[PDB]
């Protein structure tokens, strides 16, 4: 006697966000068979930090979210505790204390088509590096010098995000990997998920 | 300060994101273009042309607002000044579109062109395989004739008014670049400036080229009086025991190998033979293994394994009639992550090689692929073409052919095997060398001026009798273009790539063995199971253009400059045997004799 998590409304959603821009899941009152996608044989990442992985159907917390996006397979090493570089300090920051699991994929059969995408965007410049947890979904012009940029484009004046451009014959590390982070809450309160 | 050193970084973090989609989507049009030549094909490949050159000018015009004199770190020097630089776009825009329609049509004329048999014009030979087959095994001397100059007479004689249009355009083009012409543009991938007591200069490489052959004449000369000696037995009344040789009887069409002459000229035949062609054949290898056998030997040093699209993609057996694709074998870096090779093969030793030497471009294309976008980028052209080059140098030994089952495991290395091996790789690497050096001293001319108009084909025929020691079979007037005739002229690529790779192969080579911990003669060094040498190769191949040529040959080597020592050092127990060989007969030629009057 159970009653599952919409984990199949994430995992398995048809269109992902733009990393830049990515989506967030609450999930609550609820059972999660994290056992499931541990023994999933398609997830080629499944790095879990704080929290060891085959134990998480032995665990209870108060919240967890389910953030979701689209990244090169290449930038993946970007999604951990710690790290640097366009992905880490400008568009998805975890906090060096981390409690989760990063999830990822290969999804070149689907966010990929001849031609090119060109749907999935990344922020590439930025005044200063996001606190963990914080999006920035803006598009005023960064300013590179002494000139005042009066919102537009041009010397030392960048437009703040860039398209990914993904077609099917680009090599594994320029593929689309979808991504999964799992942010297990405990917030001195009610647990409102286990594992069964 | 700081602002024009950060103002330039965030710059060229612009463009390396920018950049890098425009040139994919060209290069990806360029494949489905050259893999079969169609309209609907061409349309998109200037298209996508188009797109990018006409990108770069605005990213070139921007790059040129910051002082060049201000960026202090090296590698956003020369990141930048790539940019800075003008290229092609100082000629007037119809100017600029009549020079691609010359590239495009000496392109389209070089891989459709065909000669046909006069009795019957039914039947046309393109020259893969047609007349690579009658020049690489026919022994009539008509026959190899007639394949030899009707390419000259049909093709060669189309392209003369295009390459004068190509020197006249490309000249005009560098001038307005600063270079003094457009020999001088190539000349500058050798220059080093900036780095100081490191500096080549782009005057220097004449010097280097030409006082290193000074010191490969003596091997050459005693490789051609032994070949010479005995194409006397198989062409009895057409060869003089003096003269220069006839350029058809040559083991190809040009003569820029003389690989196909070993059966002629193969010093002990009662041994089990080198050239492995016959047993591939018995055992039906195919265009598959050929490669699979390729990408064991640089896995077994520790280099990566293929990419799967490489297997996917790439086209390494012939389409047929199906498609007109071009058969010029070329190892191709899409960007994004995508190589491929395109490559016509069939069952033989030279492509069995060959297959090494065009995968050796791809791991190259595979090292560098850290780097940011324009110093990814080989470390000067003669790196790129020598990295393939050292392998085939390992991997083409008596000792290795018997480790792949292709001789049987009973052969004897004993001192007749050491020079039939020899004489195999000296008509390979010292055969080409003077081909080499001479057709590029031709252009570097033809493009400073001191050849006129009137004189291309005169000079080009004295230099072939005077420095390589070739004849032509019948007089050609300046209405042909006999070196348009070779795909590296015809299609724009320097030449002087394949000379300084063939003294930089031997170079890597020693110091290659060395790490394999080897001893006895360079000769029977196989690298192939040592990580260790590999690992001293690989480390600087993941450089590209980071560093200069000068410092990235040092490191590996602990030598600043080409250098011909390890060159002849290969081939001293072959040079001793042909200076006995030839104590009987003359040594060097007459430029006088002539295969018309005489
Ligand atoms: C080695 O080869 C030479 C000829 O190339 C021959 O004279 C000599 O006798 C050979 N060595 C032996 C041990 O017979
Ligand atoms: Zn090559």
């Amino acid at each position: 006697i159970t009653n599952l998590c919409p984990f199949g409304e994430v995992f398995n959603a048809t269109r992902f966000a733009s990393v830049y821009a990515w989506n967030r899941k609450r999930i609550s009152n609820c059972v999660a068979d994290y056992s499931v996608l541990y023994n999933s044989a398609s997830f080629s990442t499944f790095k879990c930090y704080g929290v060891s992985p085959t134990k998480l159907n032995d665990l209870c917390f108060t919240n967890v979210y389910a953030d979701s996006f689209v990244i090169r397979g290449d930038e993946v090493r970007q999604i951990a505790p710690g790290q640097t570089g366009k992905i880490a300090d400008y568009n998805y920051k975890l906090p060096d204390d981390f409690t989760g699991c990063v999830i990822a994929w290969n999804s070149n059969n689907l966010d990929s088509k001849v031609g090119g995408n060109y749907n999935y965007l990344y922020r590439l410049f930025r005044k200063s590096n996001l606190k963990p947890f914080e999006r920035d979904i803006s598009t005023e012009i960064y300013q590179a010098g002494s000139t005042p940029c009066n919102g537009v484009e041009g010397f030392n004046c960048y437009f703040p995000l860039q398209s990914y451009g993904f077609q099917p014959t680009n090599g594994v590390g320029y593929q689309p990997y979808r991504v999964v982070v799992l942010s297990f809450e405990l917030l001195h309160a009610p647990a409102t998920v286990c594992g069964p | 300060q700081s602002t024009i050193e950060e103002q330039v970084k965030t710059f060229l973090d612009n463009f390396n994101h920018k950049a890098e989609d425009l040139f994919y989507q060209s290069s990806l049009a360029s494949w489905n273009y050259n893999t079969n030549i169609t309209e609907e094909n061409v349309q998109n490949m200037n298209n996508a042309g188009d797109k990018w050159s006409a990108f770069l000018k605005e990213q070139s015009t921007l790059a040129q607002m910051y002082p060049l004199q201000e960026i202090q770190n090296l590698q956003v020097k020369l990141q930048l000044q790539a940019l800075q630089q003008n290229g092609s776009s100082v000629l007037s825009e119809d100017k600029s579109k009549r020079l691609n329609t010359i590239l495009n049509t000496m392109s389209t004329i070089y891989c459709t062109g065909k000669v046909c048999n006069p009795d019957n014009p039914q039947e046309c030979l393109l020259l893969e395989p047609g007349l690579n087959e009658i020049m690489a095994n026919s022994l009539d001397y008509n026959e190899r004739l007639w394949a030899w100059e009707s390419w000259r007479s049909e093709v060669g004689k189309q392209l003369r008014p295009l390459y004068e249009e190509y020197v006249v355009l490309k000249n005009e083009m560098a001038r307005a670049n600063h270079y003094e012409d457009y020999g001088d543009y190539w000349r500058g991938d050798y220059e080093v400036n900036g780095v100081d007591g490191y500096d080549y200069s782009r005057g220097q490489l004449i010097e280097d080229v030409e006082h290193t052959f000074e010191e490969i004449k003596p091997l050459y000369e005693h490789l051609h009086a032994y070949v010479r000696a005995k194409l006397m037995n198989a062409y009895p009344s057409y060869i003089s025991p003096i003269g220069c040789l006839p350029a058809h009887l040559l083991g190809d069409m040009w003569g820029r190998f003389w690989t196909n002459l070993y059966s002629l000229t193969v010093p002990f035949g009662q041994k089990p033979n080198i050239d492995v062609t016959d047993a591939m054949v018995d055992q039906a290898w195919d265009a598959q293994r050929i490669f699979k056998e390729a990408e064991k030997f640089f896995v077994s040093v520790g280099l990566p394994n293929m990419t799967q699209g490489f297997w996917e993609n790439s086209m390494l057996t012939d389409p047929g009639n199906v498609q007109k694709a071009c058969c010029h074998p070329t190892a191709w870096d899409l960007g994004k992550g995508d190589f491929r090779i395109l490559m016509c093969t069939k069952v033989t030793m030279d492509d069995f090689l060959t297959a090494h030497h065009e995968m050796g471009h791809i791991q190259y294309d595979m090292a560098y692929a850290a780097q940011p976008f324009l110093l990814r980028n080989g470390a000067n052209e003669g790196f790129h073409e020598a990295v393939g080059e050292i392998m085939s140098l390992s991997a083409a030994t008596p000792k290795h052919l018997k480790s792949i089952g292709l001789l049987s495991p009973d052969f004897q290395e004993d001192n007749e095997t050491e020079i039939n091996f020899l004489l195999k790789q000296a008509l390979t690497i010292v055969g080409t060398l003077p081909f080499t050096y001479m057709l590029e001293k031709w252009r570097w001319m033809v493009f400073k001026g001191e050849i006129p108009k009137d004189q291309w084909m005169k000079k080009w025929w004295e230099m072939k009798r005077e420095i390589v020691g070739v004849v032509e079979p019948v007089p050609h007037d300046e209405t042909y273009c006999d070196p348009a005739s070779l795909f590296h002229v015809s299609n724009d690529y320097s030449f002087i790539r394949y000379y300084t790779r063939t003294l930089y192969q031997f170079q890597f080579q020693e110091a290659l063995c060395q790490a394999a911990k080897h001893e006895g003669p360079l000769h029977k060094c196989d690298i192939s199971n040592s990580t260790e040498a590999g690992q001293k190769l690989f480390n600087m191949l993941r450089l590209g253009k980071s560093e200069p040529w000068t410092l990235a040959l040092e490191n590996v080597v602990g030598a600043k400059n080409m250098n011909v020592r390890p060159l002849l050092n290969y081939f001293e127990p072959l040079f001793t045997w042909l200076k006995d060989q030839n104590k009987n007969s003359f040594v060097g030629w007459s430029t006088d004799w002539s295969p018309y009057a005489d």
